[PDB]
């Protein structure tokens, strides 16, 4: 209707030169497209590729809980142990992967006859419920470890002289508990056992050969790096705990000091981070210290280990009479009816639940982190120099958001005053980066901070996030 | 000099699920889940969409057969209310709301066929950018060069994504069987935001997009053989398997990953295929790119035809709806539609924005209805081959305006803007259709634009 008619344009448009640009002109566009998929696929093959996926086990994923006593642990009437079914939904609370339980096998004090690795204690319960708590937590995705201590009563842990029936008993109790359903072993005291070092090899070649997913975890309280290296000569895949890290009390460049010997000795292979083997954080640390450990611990590339009560700060020299080695946790308000004492929210389980300043919400939102992103799973370290009292490092993995932690050990404030220093290039840290979390409240959260003049306050903590770039 | 009368039952059919299927039942789950947590209320929020969208479609087919003209959820407002609302929504709909929908399909086609080079590391954008225009421009091509072509890549396409969501239920029942239960029993734990109506409709948002496309054979109608009995059995055919397909989909997919996972995830599909094979798991990523091409391949036709129609009312220049002798294919639409759907390549992250606008898309249809009661009551003169039982748009209504209230009463002020975009059409609309007895310089101009466009393309204008 505003333009030319059928006739009209059969007429007009039948000059040769018209339908050569036609064809011309398709020609054109099959060319460029052509050429569109040719760079398409020269962008795709002049590509960095994917890095690789380690395949971790299921402990490199989380913590790890050591329950130990199990009186203490829920008060009254906790000598039944199907009673713990009620408690595992506060362990899926704290998402833990993992539970260190304590020893049940019967000893009479050093009885060494008096002493089966096969029999559960009456008073703690029965074969039937002990499988009913396994198949709960496999139904809730949590394994279980079991203690084998011989002597978990006496002073000597080992039965004193006694040593082959002893290593006898537990090889057989070896297969005896894997093939009833356990996940993971665990003894202590192995510095006060003769030549050890070979049971540890033979008890750890026999749990890889019964399964792949099995664990061992060896105990000591040597803090001797050279006695730890020569411990781990003729094995690799074991996790050892001792008091290395612990009984320091100092600045902070010598706890960095210390874990970059470890790790230069060690070969970057996979650790264990613990205070101490069956020890509370409050029984070397004080109150105030607390909170940067709990940080510290849970980014460190390994694999973190916590006694039972640790994550509300509770301390055994408050509410006298308990005995150190196994207080009693504080659940409510009501939860030590027998002694009482001190009652407040500060130190109740339910009472800092809800307090979003209090240390039960750090430690969750601290192992929700650890248990969700990749970096922090199975990415590389690396610590640059800092400030007199200052660490700091780096999470990354492949390409995924990248970590910085920066601590303050000091007691006084004081600037960043750091410097790159940094190897890889592809996790230089920018001038621009967000803010997770800092121990001491009165902090805005994701904020883009200028990685240049942080102010550190005494006894903080920080949680700079920064994404990938070039 | 008419285009043609060649798509059959099966061909409709085809296109329907073609069209419906895309990527949002490999997309929104996610987003779905998030806003909703309890795998119950996303059970039950795609049921209720599932549900609506059966209302809408039956309601559309006896639009559809009451009024038997091409270019649908248009021809009816025209028809009906006249020429301003039936241009301010054609204005934006060519703007906005139809070339964005073909450009995420293509482009999350695009990122999901490079995803077994990259399983872990993030694809780069420019080549799935490049990926998704290579994909328009064949798919344009091949719609241009024919019709039966297009209809044979369709159904093509829709018998391999059918096939692949057979083997993804096949696959989760035989999960089923083997002896494992999930928090399928003890659903609704968590049921969080259930008071939160905002949360609600926000789920609803994704559900909807994820059921798009359910009215797009109103569009290419007259076209098809015997539309008065074809149309509506199409739509009764294709809906109920649609929405049987996407409840058995989503309660497959949480048999297989926690609720966790799922929402940490972000390729809900790949973690399924990695989950349940572990070695060929790359079958998944390759039918989710298949079912995308399908889906745009699908979409392209119905807006080429909608862009075709509307010309012919002089609301377009008449370079528009000019058939093409030899092979009758609608050259110069097509070629506008993929123009127009490349010129989005030069955008950031898009999908946030796909829910913007939609308030005014499910506007339109409530109008549509209201229209539709309008000649049914004030005109009881056409012959209405299929006559649907009251209360049915009413509910339809209803629904639509609970939907629109809520959209009111949260984020408004990202409502008055978009609104104030769709009333922009004002003075486009005054200066192109009601200005007459223009300056004469503009007339030979376009009139010498139109002859040297007709001239270049070789096309015939719609004489019949
Ligand atoms: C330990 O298990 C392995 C495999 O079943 C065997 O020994 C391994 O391989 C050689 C050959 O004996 C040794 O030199 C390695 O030290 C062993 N690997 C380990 C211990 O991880 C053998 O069956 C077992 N050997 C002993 C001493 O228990
Ligand atoms: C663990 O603590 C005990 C308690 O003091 C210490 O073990 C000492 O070991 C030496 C020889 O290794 C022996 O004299 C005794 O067995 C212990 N000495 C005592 C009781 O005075 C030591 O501090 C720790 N054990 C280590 C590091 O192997
Ligand atoms: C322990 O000391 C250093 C501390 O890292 C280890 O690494 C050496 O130092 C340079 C500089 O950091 C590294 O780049 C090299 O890998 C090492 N240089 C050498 C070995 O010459 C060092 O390997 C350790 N020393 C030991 C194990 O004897
Ligand atoms: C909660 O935290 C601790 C115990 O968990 C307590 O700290 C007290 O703080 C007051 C004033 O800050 C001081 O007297 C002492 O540092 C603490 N007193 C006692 C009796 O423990 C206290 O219960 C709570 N902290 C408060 C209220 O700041
Ligand atoms: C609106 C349509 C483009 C959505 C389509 N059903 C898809 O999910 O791909």
């Amino acid at each position: 209707f505003t333009g030319l008619s059928k006739e009209e344009l059969l007429k007009v448009a039948g000059s040769p030169g018209w339908v050569r640009t036609r064809w011309a002109l398709l020609l054109l566009f099959w060319l460029g497209w052509l050429g569109m998929l040719a760079g398409a696929v020269v962008i795709i093959v002049r590509a960095p590729r994917c890095r690789e996926l380690p395949a971790q086990k299921w402990w490199h994923t989380g913590a790890l809980y050591r329950i130990g006593d199990l009186q203490a642990f829920q008060g009254h009437g906790a000598g039944n142990l199907a009673g713990l079914k009620g408690r595992l939904d506060y362990l899926s609370s704290l998402k833990v992967k993992g539970l260190v339980l304590g020893p049940i096998h019967k000893n009479q004090k050093d009885d060494v006859a008096q002493t089966d690795l096969l029999q559960i204690d009456p008073n703690f319960g029965s074969k039937e419920d002990f499988d009913s708590l396994l198949q709960s937590a496999k139904k809730k995705s949590i394994r279980v470890i079991l203690d084998l201590t011989p002597n978990y009563r006496g002073e000597n842990s080992w039965f004193s002289t006694q040593v082959d029936t002893v290593a006898t008993k537990v090889k057989d109790a070896l297969e005896f508990w894997l093939q009833a359903g356990v996940d993971g072993f665990q003894v202590r005291d192995i510095e006060n056992l003769k030549d050890a070092s070979s049971f540890l090899a033979e008890w750890q070649n026999i749990t890889k050969g019964f399964s792949e997913d099995r664990l061992l975890i060896a105990g000591t309280n040597s803090s001797d790096l050279q006695q730890i290296l020569s411990l781990l000569e003729s094995n690799k895949d074991l996790l050892l705990t001792s008091s290395y890290l612990s009984d320091s009390g100092s600045t902070g460049e010598h706890t960095k000091s210390l874990v970059t010997q470890y790790l230069n000795a060690t070969g970057n292979r996979w650790c264990s981070w613990s205070l101490s083997q069956a020890r509370l954080l409050t029984s070397f640390l004080p109150a105030q210290l607390l909170r940067l450990y709990q940080l510290m611990l849970f980014t460190l590339p390994g694999t973190p280990v916590f006694s039972y009560g640790d994550e509300i700060g509770l301390d055994a020299a408050a509410l006298p009479g308990q005995p150190m080695e196994a207080p009693v946790m504080l659940w409510d308000e009501s939860s030590f009816p027998d002694i009482p004492g001190a009652v407040s929210a500060n130190m109740t389980v339910k009472g800092q639940s809800e307090d979003p300043g209090s240390l039960l919400s750090l430690f969750r939102r601290l192992s929700d982190q650890r248990s969700k992103e990749r970096s922090l799973l199975h990415g590389d370290f690396h610590a640059f120099s800092a400030g007199p009292g200052l660490f700091s490092y780096i999470r990354h993995w492949d390409q995924n958001e990248r970590f910085l932690v920066v601590l303050n050990f000091g007691d006084v404030g004081l600037s960043a005053g750091l410097q790159a220093s940094d190897l890889p290039a592809s996790a230089s840290l920018p001038a621009k980066a967000d803010l997770l979390l800092s121990t001491q409240p009165g902090r805005e959260e994701g904020s883009p901070l200028e990685l240049e003049r942080l102010k550190l306050e005494p006894h903080e903590g920080l949680l700079l996030r920064f994404p990938y770039a070039a | 000099v008419t285009l043609q009368r060649n798509i059959t039952l099966l061909n409709g059919v085809a296109i329907i699920v073609g069209t419906i299927i895309g990527s949002g039942i490999f997309v929104t789950p996610t987003g779905v889940l998030k806003e909703a947590g309890s795998p119950g209320l996303a059970l039950v929020v795609w049921a209720a969409c599932g549900v609506f969208s059966i209302v809408g479609a039956l309601c559309y087919a006896e639009l559809g057969t009451t009024i038997s003209k091409s270019g649908g959820d248009y021809a009816y407002m025209l028809e009906v209310y006249g020429s301003l609302p039936a241009f301010l929504k054609l204005w934006i709909e060519l703007l906005i709301i139809r070339p964005s929908s073909q450009y995420i399909v293509a482009l999350v086609f695009a990122t999901y066929l490079l995803k077994p080079l990259f399983p872990t590391c993030p694809v780069p954008e420019e080549a799935a950018k490049l990926v998704a225009c290579l994909c328009v421009l064949l798919l344009t091509a091949v719609n241009c060069y024919s019709v039966k072509a297009a209809t044979r890549v369709q159904d093509a396409f829709a018998a391999a994504k059918l096939l692949a969501l057979a083997l993804i239920i096949l696959l989760g029942f035989v999960q089923i069987g083997k002896g494992d239960v999930s928090n399928l029993d003890p659903n609704f734990s968590f049921e969080g935001t259930k008071l939160d109506v905002g949360n609600i409709v926000l789920a609803l948002y994704s559900g909807l997009f994820a059921y798009g496309g359910w009215n797009y054979l109103n569009f290419v109608t007259e076209e098809m053989i015997n539309p008065y009995r074809n149309l509506p059995l199409a739509i009764i055919i294709s809906l109920p398997i649609v929405t049987l397909v996407y409840v058995l989909t989503n309660l497959a997919y949480f048999t297989t990953l926690s609720t966790e996972q799922m929402l940490s995830s972000e390729a809900v599909a790949v973690d399924f295929g990695n989950y349940h094979l572990g070695v060929m798991s790359w079958i998944i990523p390759v039918f989710v790119g298949l079912s995308c091409f399908g889906s745009v391949n699908g979409s392209l036709f119905t807006s080429s035809r909608l862009f075709f129609v509307g010309s012919r009312e002089g609301h377009l220049p008449s370079i528009l709806s000019m058939i093409h002798p030899q092979l009758l294919t609608p050259v110069p639409s097509l070629v506008f539609t993929c123009v127009m759907t490349l010129l989005y390549a030069f955008s950031k992250d898009i999908f946030s924005v796909i829910n913007f606008f939609s308030f005014f898309n499910w506007l339109c249809v409530a109008l549509a209805i209201i229209g539709m009661i309008w000649l049914r009551h004030r005109k009881p003169e056409l012959e209405r081959p299929i006559k649907v039982n009251l209360a049915l748009p009413v509910f339809f209504i209803l629904a639509c305006l609970f939907l629109i209230a809520v959209s009111f009463w949260k984020t408004p002020v990202e409502c008055g803007i978009g609104f104030t975009i769709i009333l922009s059409g004002l003075p486009v609309y005054f200066f192109g259709v009601w200005w007459k007895n223009k300056p004469k310089w503009l007339l030979q101009g376009i009139f010498s634009t139109t002859v040297l466009c007709q001239k270049l393309m070789q096309v015939v204008p719609q004489e019949t």
